């Protein structure tokens, strides 16, 4: 059973040391608190600086983790190619809206970013099993990869009227959100995610870690390339830095169980 | 060509100097709230004002400096995907 909103406070701390070393000084103060998995998942800036959190750079390590494992927690069955398209969807018609001479407004610039943001989990997704060897979504990726860099690259000034272009560029995003959500008939797209315990008695997969925390294997039996790493030994690593994961891994001697998200 | 996400507090620091300069009064405020480069991906104009920087004219002008170097990073990360996606 994964439900971090069940987490104790000790599951939690146990959680928050793997995030930054940074994190060491406030362990202490997590426990003393009782912060359990239902306040983790809703924490607030303020919270953290009642527990003496005043630095905002080591807020933003919780906080980024936190909602990492708010989306593994609460959208695991939306996990899928689909919902990835409703958040491009949603990022660019709010662009499209926001929009309704020359120097763009810097809250414009800051909806180009957060709609760019949307993108790269559904680009990510496109190229792996079993959208990677496709040439139908090899080609869509290279069309959302074309509207994203128009959408940037007009904003960043590098391509007279920037308002205009990068309304189209919104409508046309939107337009290619729209064809996996009306047009493709694929039901790979709206497969919801699954987890599965895989045990190991070794081994000769090596782990590609994100910069936000997202942990899958890589150069590869019940495991495949690109299949997310979730748990190790039932310790949650979501959000974990790339070197804790692996010296999680290494310390678990030669029997060791993975928790593990799956490709649709 | 060292990626925003490795920055360090000092690239921080070196990049407020070069893309900030005419706010330099503001520059230990990264320093005293270890904004890495992760951090500097994460800030907005809310936490620059909780930072600090009360000054409307002048925190504009930093959250526009901010938001540049993510749209500097997001061209970068574009072209990443896209020469993975032809490979």
């Amino acid at each position: 059973y994964i439900n971090i909103a069940e987490w104790t406070p000790d599951q939690v701390t146990d959680w928050i040391k793997g995030l930054d070393e940074s994190m060491k000084g406030y362990l202490y103060e997590f426990s003393k608190q009782e912060i359990g998995g239902r306040a983790l998942l809703n924490i607030r800036p303020y919270e953290l600086e009642n527990l003496g959190m005043l630095r905002i750079g080591h807020q933003e390590i919780v906080l980024e983790a936190v909602e990492n494992l708010r989306n593994f927690h609460y959208h695991l069955k939306n996990d899928n190619l689909q919902f990835m398209a409703l958040h491009v969807a949603t990022a660019a018609k709010n662009l499209h809206r926001e929009l309704a001479s020359t120097k763009i407004d810097t809250r414009i610039l800051h909806d180009i970013t957060r709609t760019i943001a949307t993108l790269k989990p559904l680009v990510g997704s496109l190229e792996r099993t079993p959208f990677r060897k496709q040439e139908m979504y090899r080609e869509y990726c290279g069309n959302v990869l074309k509207c994203g860099l128009e959408l940037a690259t007009i904003a960043h000034r590098d391509r007279l009227q920037p308002v205009p272009a990068i309304r189209q560029s919104a409508e046309r995003l939107e337009n290619l959100a729209n064809f996996v959500i009306q047009d493709i008939s694929d039901p790979m797209v709206l497969q919801p995610a699954s987890l599965n315990l895989v045990t190991l008695k070794k081994l000769g997969f090596n782990i590609e870690s994100s910069y936000n925390g997202i942990h899958r294997v890589t150069d590869i039996g019940k495991i495949e390339d690109g299949d997310e790493i979730v748990q190790i030994n039932y310790q949650t690593v979501v959000g974990w830095q790339h070197r804790t994961v692996l010296e999680h891994l290494r310390e678990a001697l030669p029997d060791v169980v993975l928790t593990v998200k799956k490709r649709p | 060509p060292k990626a925003v996400y490795l920055w360090t507090v000092s690239d921080v620091l070196k990049w407020y100097r070069r893309h900030c300069g005419e706010y330099t009064q503001y520059e230990q405020l990264f320093a005293q709230h270890d904004i890495t480069g992760r951090a500097l991906l994460r800030i907005t104009d809310s936490s620059l004002q909780r930072m600090g920087v009360t000054d409307n004219r002048d925190r504009e002008a930093i959250w526009r400096e901010i938001v540049k170097q993510r749209l500097k990073t997001d061209i970068m990360e574009i072209r990443d995907m896209e020469r993975l996606n032809i490979y």
